[PDB]
DNA sequence: TTTTTTTTTTTTTT
C-alpha cells in the first residue's frame, strides 16, 4: 500500500522549447507555457499480476515496460509461457495520467513564428493541477516515444513528462483586527479604493460594495432570490469613469471585461459552434465562464446596441443563462454582478432626460441594474485647477508618491477576509426599511414618468442588497437604521440623477398642473388655458369619446366648482 | 545567411548628435526625405518613435508610451508613402486599408494546425504589432465592427480571447499610425470641423 | 471466500425481516410491489445499511461488483417467501442501489475508485439504441456452457442463451455546472435489463454503478503507455426521483375529499412570491394539465394549456414562471430567444464519418406531456419564433431539414412570459395596440395574463412588508406533497362534463361574444371557446372528481372573464358591466 | 495475410 512519487522544484533555469535537445534526456529541466487540450485522466499500469501462462502461475510483479504488454514473459516455472499472459488486472495497481499538451507561449516566441509544441505528461499526483491558458513550471525528463532507426532482429519523437510541475506563470488578521477596530475605516475603505480617480464619491463605495457579496441566497422553496448588486455609471465622455473599470480588473479576482460590440452576441451567451466537425455541437464558453462568480464589466450599451440587451439579462433575473441556437438543451451558472459604462446617447445631460430615455434600453434590464449613479462631468474654474491639481498629480510620473490610507493587497486580504461574513438583518427595525421603502415609492408615484421605473419592487430587494455589503464594509452583522439609511439616501441620489374617480382625475391635475409648473413658474393667468394643454394629453390614454368628454365637461365643471 | 549590438564609440557621437542643435528638425528630415514640407508630421512621427515612457507604479497603471497619430487631408497626399516608409524602419511593423479592416480580422483567428491535424493559438496582427507602430488607411471608413478592436486596445491595451479550448487575455502595447482622408475628400472651407472629419466627435475624443 | 456464505447468512437478516419507521418493512412492501408490479427492478436504501452494519457497506469500497451477486440472489428467495414464484417469472432480480454517497460529480476520478462502489451524476448526451447482450452460452450440446460476457468472452457455440438488454450510453456533465474554463470531459456508461433505455437525451441524471477500465483499450499510440479507458457501469439510474407511493396517495386522496383544496393549492403555488392570487389561479391550471381529448378516429383538439403573460417592469413577472419547472415533473426552460437552449427548432444533423441523418428533437421532445416556458417575446426572431406556432396546434413538430419524412409528438403546454412594448403599461389604447406579436399566435395562448401596475399604495405595504419578512430567512400545502400531487392526477384522473348543465356555456359564451363586438377585435377565437372547458377539466382534476362539477366550470369561466376584460382599454369600463350576469 | 477515402450536398449561424 505504498508507491512513493519524488518532486524536484526550484530547478537551475528555464529553457525553452527551441533550446529543447537530445542531451536533456534522462535530465530534469525546468519550462513553461500555454496549455492545449487536457485530456481524460486514464490509468497508469505500473505493475501487473498477469498469469497464467498456462494454466496458473499467479506470478504478479513488474512488467513496467513502455508497451505496456505483457507478463507470461519467462514464466512460471514450470508454466511455460509464451501463451497467454494472462491478464491479470485485478492486482495491478494504478497510477493517473492525463497528456496535456503545452504550447509555446507568444511574449517570447519571435513573430513570425508559429510556436513548435509538444506534449507534457502528467504522471505523479502533479497531474491535472494544470488549468488552461496559464503558463507553469515543469521538471524536464526529456526521453522519447515509439509509434529513420528500426531494431533488426521505428520512429521515435519528443516526449516531456514533468515529475514535478507548478502553475507559476495567518498574521494578517491581527492586522483586521486593527482594520476593525476604527469608525473612520468607513471613510477610509472609501479614500483609499481608486487613486487613479478623483472626486465622484459614493460611486466609489458601490464598487467595493460590488466586490463585496450579498446574501444571494434563499428563501427557498422556490427560486433563490437575489443577492449580489449592480451599477451602470454614467456621465460625459472624457469623464474618467474608464478608470474605475480598469480598477475593476486591476484590483478584483476573477474579473471579466469586455466593452466591445464584438463579442459577438454569444458572447457570454454560448456560440453554438457547428460543425466542430465531427458531429459538431461543440459548446462554446463563451465570454463569461471563469466570469462566474465575479465582476463583469462592459463599455458603451450604446455600442452593445439592442440585440443582445436582455440576453446577457438571463443572468440579471435567473442569475443562470441557458443559450439556444437549436444546439442541445443547456442552462449555465452565471452568478455575477455586472457593472458597466455607457456613454449617455447624448453624450451628455440631457439634463431632462428622465434616465428611462437617457440610457436608449429596456426598464427589465435597466430596473435590473441598481444603481446607475450618474456623474456629470463638468468644468468649474477651481475646480478645472483642482484638475489641474490632483488630475495632474496622476499625470506626474512624478510625485505619484501620494497614498492611499490602505495599502492595496491589504483591501484585498482584507475583503476575502470580508467575504466570510454572511450578516443578515432579522433585526426588527428593518420595520423601518418598509416606511422607508414606503415612501421610497410615495415620491416616486408621480409623476410615473418620473424616476419610476416606479421605482421597482425590485428596489427593496435593492434596498436589502445595499446594505449586505454595508455589513462587510463595518464588518459587524445584523446591520441597522443608519446602514441602510446611507445605502437608500444613497440610491435616492441616483433615482434624483433621474429626477430633473371622476374628480380623482379633476383633483389629481388640479395640484398636479401646478405641481409641475407652480414650483417653475406663477401658476396664474386664466381659469380654462389649464383645460387646454390638457386636452392635449388626456385624450391619448383616454379609452373613448366618453372617456374625452369626462376629460373636457370635468374640467369645466371642476372649474366652476373652485370658481 | 540574411537575404544589432551597439558599438560604444558612436554611442558619444550620438551624444554628439546630441549637442547639434537642430536634432529636433534635423532628425525629422531624415525621417521622410521623400516628402515636401509638411514638417509638422516629421515632427510629430521623430516624437512618435521616442513616444512617451512606461508607468508601473505599485499596480494598475501601465499608460505606456503609447501614441495614436491621425493623419488627413487632400486625397493621396503621399501620406502611403510614409506609412509605406515608417512601416518598414520598424521593429514590429503594421499596415493595411480601411474596409480592409475589421473585429475578426486583427486578433486570434485561432486555426487548425492544418498537416498536423491540431488546433494552434495564431496571433493577430495586432499582437505582433505589440511594440512599435501600426498603420492603416481613412479612418472614417473603417467598418463597423472595425474600431471594435481598436476600442479594445486603445485603453485596455490588452485583448481577450477565451474561445475553444484556451483562455488568454494577453497584452497588446504599440504607437500607431493612421491615414486617412476627409469625406470629400476636400473637408471644404469653413465649416465646422468634427462632421468634416467624419465620425462623432465623442468617438474622435 | 467461502466465509463470505456466512456473509450471505447475515445480509438476508438485514436485506428481508429488517424493519424500519414503526414496522412495515420498505422490503416486504417492495417485494409486494414487484411483485404485483413485476418489473423485476428492486431498489435498495443505503440510509439503513449505515444504520445497521457499516461493515457491509464499507464492502462497497472494496468489491461491491460481486457482492450484490449473491445479494439480490437473496432478495429472490426474501421475494420467493412473498411470492413462491418468479421461476416462471424472470428468475433473476438485480437490485438498484440507491444514494450512497461518494457524491462524486465526473472530472474527478482516481484509479482508486475503480473496483469500488461509486455513485456519480451528470446530463443525458446522444446515445444508442439498444442492442439485446447474450449472457449465458447455450447450445443443442452440441463443449459446455460458458458465462459471457462483461465484457470480453476470451480465450464457438450457443442456441439457447439467454440474452439481456444492453445500451451504451454517453454521458456528459452538465454546461450549467461545467467549472469554468474547462471542456466538457465526457464518460461511456454502460445500461443493463430495466436500467435500459430509461434515460432520455439532454437531462440531469443519477447513474449509480461500478467503474470498469480494461483494457488497451485501444488507445495505444495516442498515448505509447498502458491506457484502460474508463467506462462506467450503472447499476441504477434516477432523473434529477419522484413518484408516489399507496400510502402518501391513500392520504392524498384524503386531501382530495376537502372543499377548498382547490382553494389551497391557489396560495401554494407562489410560496415566496406572494404576488397577485390573480395569476396563481391559471398557473398551477396550466400547470395541472388536461384530458387529450381524442374524437375517433379524428381530431385530437387540445387538452394542453397555453399561458400567455404579458410582462411588466419589476413585476414578479420573472419569478414566477421558474417555479414551474422544479413544480412541473417535466419542463424545458428556453427563456425567450437571443436564446436559451435550445431556440425550440427540431433539427437533423448527419452523423460523424458514413452515416445518414440523425434527427435531434427541437427541446419540445424534451418537453412531451409537460411544459414549455419562455419568457421576453421582444426577444424572439420571427425565425424561431414560427415553430411555435406549430406545436400548440398540432401537438407536434414538422420541421424542414432534410433527407426525412417524418412527424413527432409534442404535448407541451406553453408558459409564455413578455415584457411589455417598451415599458410599463402600454395600451390606454386597445391591448391589440400592446403587443408586437401579430394576433395569430397571439390568440393561440388561452390564458391572456395582465400584470401591473401604475403605483398603489396599501397593496405595496402588503406585499413589501411580507417581502421584508420574506428575506428573513437566510395554509399551503408541503410543498413535497403539491408535486407529488399535480402528477398523481396528470397520469390517473380523466375530468367529463355533462352535457345537461353544459348548454348553459354555449348560451353564456354566446353572452361572452355578442358584446365582445361592442369593443375591439378580438383577441377571441372559437378555439378561446374551446379553451374555457380545458381550464375547467384541469379543476376538476385537482378537485379530483373524475367528472366535471358545475362550480368546477365557474372556476374556468370567472377566469375567462377578466382574462378578457382588464385586457380591454379604458373603455372596459363598459366592458365590466356586461360580463356581471357570467360571474 | 492485409491492403484503402476528401467533395458535395445540406445545414444552422453570426
Ligand atoms: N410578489 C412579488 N411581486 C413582485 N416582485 C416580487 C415578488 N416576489 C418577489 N419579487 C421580486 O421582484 C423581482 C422582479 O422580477 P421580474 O420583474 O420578473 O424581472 P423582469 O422585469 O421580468 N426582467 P424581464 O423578464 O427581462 O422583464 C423578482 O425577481 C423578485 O426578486
Amino acid at each position: 500500500e505504498r508507491v512513493f512519487q519524488i518532486s524536484f522544484f526550484n530547478l537551475p533555469t528555464v529553457h525553452r522549447i527551441r533550446d529543447i535537445r537530445s542531451e536533456k534526456i534522462g535530465s530534469l529541466l525546468s519550462i513553461s507555457g500555454t496549455v492545449t487540450r487536457t485530456s481524460e485522466v486514464r490509468p497508469e499500469l505500473y505493475k501487473a499480476s498477469f498469469t497464467c501462462d498456462m494454466c496458473r502461475a499467479i506470478v504478479d510483479n513488474v512488467e513496467q515496460s513502455f508497451k505496456y504488454t505483457e507478463p507470461t514473459f519467462c514464466p512460471n516455472p514450470s508454466c511455460e509461457n509464451r501463451a497467454f499472459w494472462t491478464l491479470n488486472v485485478t492486482r495491478s495497481r494504478f497510477l493517473d495520467w492525463q497528456k496535456v499538451r503545452i504550447q509555446e507561449n507568444a511574449n517570447e516566441i519571435p513573430t513570425g513564428s508559429m510556436p513548435r509544441t509538444l506534449d507534457v505528461i502528467l504522471r505523479g499526483d502533479s497531474v491535472e493541477r494544470a488549468k488552461p491558458g496559464d503558463r507553469c513550471k515543469f521538471t524536464g525528463v526529456e526521453i522519447v516515444v515509439p509509434d529513420k532507426p528500426s531494431s533488426t532482429l521505428l520512429t521515435y519523437k519528443i516526449s516531456f513528462l514533468a515529475c514535478h510541475v507548478i502553475s507559476i506563470g495567518s498574521d494578517e488578521i491581527n492586522e483586521l483586527k486593527e482594520m476593525v477596530k476604527d469608525e473612520h475605516i468607513y471613510d477610509k475603505l472609501v479614500r483609499s479604493i481608486a487613486p487613479a480617480v478623483f472626486g465622484h464619491e459614493a460611486v466609489k463605495k458601490g464598487i467595493l460594495l460590488q466586490m463585496l457579496g450579498g446574501v444571494h441566497k434563499s428563501t427557498v422553496e422556490g427560486i433563490k432570490l437575489r443577492g449580489d448588486i449592480n451599477i451602470c455609471v454614467v456621465g460625459d465622455p472624457s469623464t474618467s469613469k474608464s478608470q474605475f473599470l480598469k480598477y475593476v480588473v486591476g484590483f478584483a479576482p476573477r474579473s471579466v471585461y469586455t466593452s466591445g460590440k464584438a463579442s459577438s452576441a454569444a458572447g457570454l451567451t454560448a456560440a453554438v459552434v457547428r460543425d466542430e466537425e465531427g458531429g459538431d455541437y461543440t459548446i462554446e464558453a463563451g465570454a463569461l465562464m471563469l466570469a462566474d462568480n465575479g465582476i463583469c464589466c462592459i463599455d458603451e450599451f450604446d455600442k452593445m446596441d439592442i440585440s443582445d440587451q436582455v440576453a446577457i439579462h438571463e443572468a440579471m433575473e435567473q442569475q443562470t443563462i441557458s443559450i439556444a441556437k437549436a444546439g442541445i438543451h443547456a442552462t449555465l451558472n452565471a452568478r455575477t454582478s455586472i457593472l458597466a459604462a455607457a456613454n449617455p446617447v447624448g453624450g451628455r445631460y440631457n439634463r431632462k432626460l428622465s434616465l428611462r430615455g437617457n440610457l436608449n434600453m429596456t426598464a427589465p434590464i435597466m430596473s435590473r441594474f441598481d444603481l446607475f449613479f450618474v456623474i456629470l462631468d463638468d468644468c468649474n474654474e477651481k475646480i478645472d485647477t483642482e484638475l489641474a491639481s490632483h488630475i495632474v498629480d496622476l499625470h506626474m510620473k512624478r510625485d505619484e508618491a501620494i497614498e492611499p490610507p490602505f495599502s492595496a493587497e491589504q483591501l484585498r486580504r482584507y475583503i476575502k477576509y470580508a467575504r466570510t461574513f454572511k450578516p443578515i438583518l432579522t433585526k426588527e427595525a428593518r420595520s423601518y426599511l418598509v416606511e422607508k421603502y414606503k415612501e421610497l415609492r410615495k415620491d416616486d408615484a408621480q409623476g410615473f414618468s418620473r424616476s419610476s421605473y416606479r421605482i421597482t419592487v425590485r428596489q427593496l430587494e435593492s434596498m436589502i442588497r445595499l446594505s449586505e455589503a454595508i455589513a462587510r464594509a463595518n464588518c459587524v452583522d445584523e446591520i441597522t437604521p443608519s446602514f441602510i439609511a446611507e445605502a437608500y439616501d444613497l440610491l435616492r441620489q441616483s433615482i434624483i440623477r433621474v429626477d430633473v374617480d371622476k374628480y380623482v382625475s379633476m383633483m389629481n391635475m388640479i395640484v398636479r398642473k401646478i405641481a409641475e409648473v407652480d414650483r417653475e413658474g406663477a401658476e396664474e393667468l386664466t381659469a380654462v388655458d389649464i383645460v387646454d394643454w390638457y386636452l392635449l394629453q388626456k385624450e391619448n390614454d383616454l379609452g373613448s369619446l366618453a372617456e374625452y368628454w369626462e376629460e373636457r365637461r370635468l374640467a369645466f365643471k371642476v372649474i366652476k366648482r373652485l370658481v | 545567411k540574411v537575404s544589432r549590438q551597439i558599438t560604444d564609440q558612436d554611442l558619444a557621437k550620438i551624444r554628439e548628435v546630441a549637442a547639434r542643435e537642430d536634432l529636433y528638425s534635423l532628425l525629422a528630415r531624415s525621417i521622410a526625405p521623400s516628402i515636401y514640407e509638411l514638417e509638422d508630421v516629421k515632427k510629430g512621427i521623430l516624437l512618435q518613435l521616442f513616444g512617451g515612457t512606461n508607468k508601473t507604479f505599485t499596480k494598475g497603471g501601465r499608460y505606456r508610451g503609447d501614441i495614436n497619430i491621425l493623419l488627413c487631408g487632400d486625397p493621396s497626399t503621399s501620406k502611403s508613402q510614409i506609412l509605406q516608409y515608417v512601416h518598414k524602419i520598424t521593429p514590429r511593423g503594421v499596415y493595411t486599408s480601411g474596409k480592409g479592416s475589421s473585429a475578426v480580422g486583427l486578433t486570434a483567428y485561432i486555426t487548425r494546425d492544418v498537416d498536423t491535424k491540431q488546433l494552434v493559438l495564431e496571433s493577430g496582427a495586432l499582437v505582433l504589432s505589440d511594440g512599435g507602430v501600426c498603420c492603416i488607411d481613412e479612418f472614417d471608413k473603417m467598418s463597423d465592427s472595425t474600431r471594435s478592436v481598436l476600442h479594445e486596445v486603445m485603453e485596455q491595451q490588452t485583448i481577450s480571447i477565451a474561445k475553444a479550448g484556451i483562455i488568454t487575455t494577453l497584452n497588446a502595447r504599440s504607437s500607431i499610425l493612421a491615414s486617412a482622408n476627409p469625406i470629400g475628400s476636400r473637408y471644404n472651407p469653413n465649416l465646422p470641423v468634427t462632421e468634416n472629419i467624419d465620425l462623432p466627435p465623442p468617438l474622435l475624443s | 471466500p467461502n466465509v463470505s456464505r456466512t456473509i450471505a447468512r447475515e445480509l438476508k437478516s438485514f436485506l428481508l425481516e429488517y424493519t424500519d419507521e414503526t414496522g412495515r418493512s420498505v422490503y416486504g412492501a417492495r417485494i409486494r410491489t414487484l411483485g404485483e408490479m413485476n418489473s423485476e427492478s428492486l431498489e435498495v436504501n443505503y440510509r439503513h445499511l449505515a444504520e445497521s452494519k457499516a461493515i457491509l457497506a464499507l464492502f462497497l469500497a472494496k468489491c461491491p461488483e460481486e457482492m450484490l451477486k449473491i445479494f439480490d440472489l437473496v432478495a429472490m428467495e426474501a421475494t420467493e417467501l412473498h411470492y413462491p414464484d418468479y421461476a416462471r417469472i424472470h428468475s433473476e432480480i438485480h437490485v438498484r442501489i440507491s444514494d450512497f454517497p461518494t457524491i462524486y460529480s465526473l472530472r474527478e476520478l482516481r484509479e482508486s475508485n475503480l473496483s469500488s462502489l461509486v455513485r456519480v451524476t451528470g446530463v443525458v448526451t446522444r446515445r444508442t439504441g439498444v442492442f439485446p447482450q447474450l449472457k449465458y452460452v447455450k447450445f443443442n450440446c452440441l463443449l459446455g456452457p460458458f458465462f459471457q460476457d462483461s465484457n470480453e468472452e476470451i480465450r464457438v457455440n450457443g442456441e439457447k442463451t439467454v440474452y439481456r438488454n444492453y445500451q451504451r450510453v454517453t454521458l456528459q456533465e452538465a454546461p450549467g455546472t461545467v467549472p469554468p474554463g474547462r471542456l466538457p470531459r465526457h464518460r461511456e456508461v454502460i445500461l443493463l435489463a430495466d436500467l435500459v433505455d430509461v434515460s432520455k437525451p439532454g437531462e440531469e441524471v443519477e447513474v449509480t454503478g461500478i467503474y470498469k477500465n480494461n483494457y488497451d483499450g485501444n488507445l495505444n499510440a495516442k498515448n505509447g503507455f498502458p491506457v484502460f479507458a474508463t467506462i462506467i457501469e450503472a447499476n441504477s439510474i434516477k432523473r434529477r426521483v419522484f413518484s408516489w407511493t399507496e400510502e402518501e396517495e391513500r392520504e392524498f386522496r384524503k386531501i382530495s375529499r376537502d372543499r377548498g383544496i382547490i382553494d389551497k393549492i391557489i396560495s401554494s403555488m407562489a410560496p415566496s412570491i406572494y404576488g397577485h392570487r390573480d395569476i396563481k389561479t391559471a398557473v398551477a391550471c396550466s400547470l395541472f394539465g388536461g384530458v387529450p381529448k381524442n374524437v375517433n378516429g379524428k381530431h385530437s383538439i387540445r387538452g394542453d394549456i397555453n399561458v400567455l403573460l404579458l410582462g411588466d417592469p419589476g413585476t414578479a413577472k420573472s419569478q414566477i414562471l421558474k417555479y414551474v419547472e422544479k413544480t412541473a415533473h417535466r419542463a424545458v426552460f428556453a427563456t425567450g430567444q437571443g436564446a436559451s437552449a435550445v431556440g425550440l427548432t427540431a433539427s437533423v444533423r448527419k452523423d460523424p464519418i458514413t452515416k445518414e441523418w440523425t434527427l435531434e428533437g427541437g427541446a419540445l421532445v424534451l418537453a412531451d406531456k409537460g411544459v414549455c416556458l419562455i419568457d421576453e417575446f421582444d426577444k424572439m426572431n420571427d425565425q424561431d419564433r414560427t415553430s411555435i406556432h406549430e406545436a400548440m396546434e398540432q401537438q407536434s413538430i414538422s420541421i424542414s431539414k432534410a433527407g426525412i419524412v417524418t412527424t413527432l409528438q409534442a404535448r407541451c403546454s406553453i408558459i409564455a412570459a413578455a415584457n411589455p412594448n417598451g415599458g410599463r403599461y402600454n395600451s390606454t389604447l386597445p391591448l391589440a395596440q400592446n403587443v408586437s406579436l401579430t394576433e395569430p399566435i397571439l390568440s393561440r395562448f388561452d390564458i391572456l395574463c395582465v400584470v401591473r401596475d401604475l403605483v398603489d399604495e396599501e397593496a405595496d405595504e402588503r406585499l413589501a412588508t411580507f417581502v421584508v419578512d420574506s428575506h428573513v430567512r437566510s395554509s399551503p400545502i408541503p410543498q413535497e406533497l403539491l408535486m407529488k400531487y399535480i402528477h398523481y392526477a396528470r397520469t390517473k384522473i380523466y375530468p367529463k362534463l355533462h352535457q345537461m348543465d353544459m348548454d348553459k356555456v354555449s348560451r353564456v359564451y354566446a353572452d361572452l361574444r355578442r358584446e365582445s363586438i361592442s369593443t375591439g377585435s378580438f383577441p377571441i377565437t372559437v378555439r378561446h371557446l374551446e379553451s374555457i372547458l380545458r381550464i375547467a377539466e384541469s379543476f376538476a382534476k385537482m378537485r379530483l372528481s373524475e367528472f366535471v362539477s358545475s362550480y368546477d366550470l365557474d372556476r374556468a369561466i370567472k377566469v375567462v372573464v377578466d382574462s378578457f376584460v382588464d385586457a380591454q382599454k379604458v373603455s372596459v369600463r363598459r366592458q365590466l358591466r356586461r360580463s356581471f350576469a357570467i360571474y
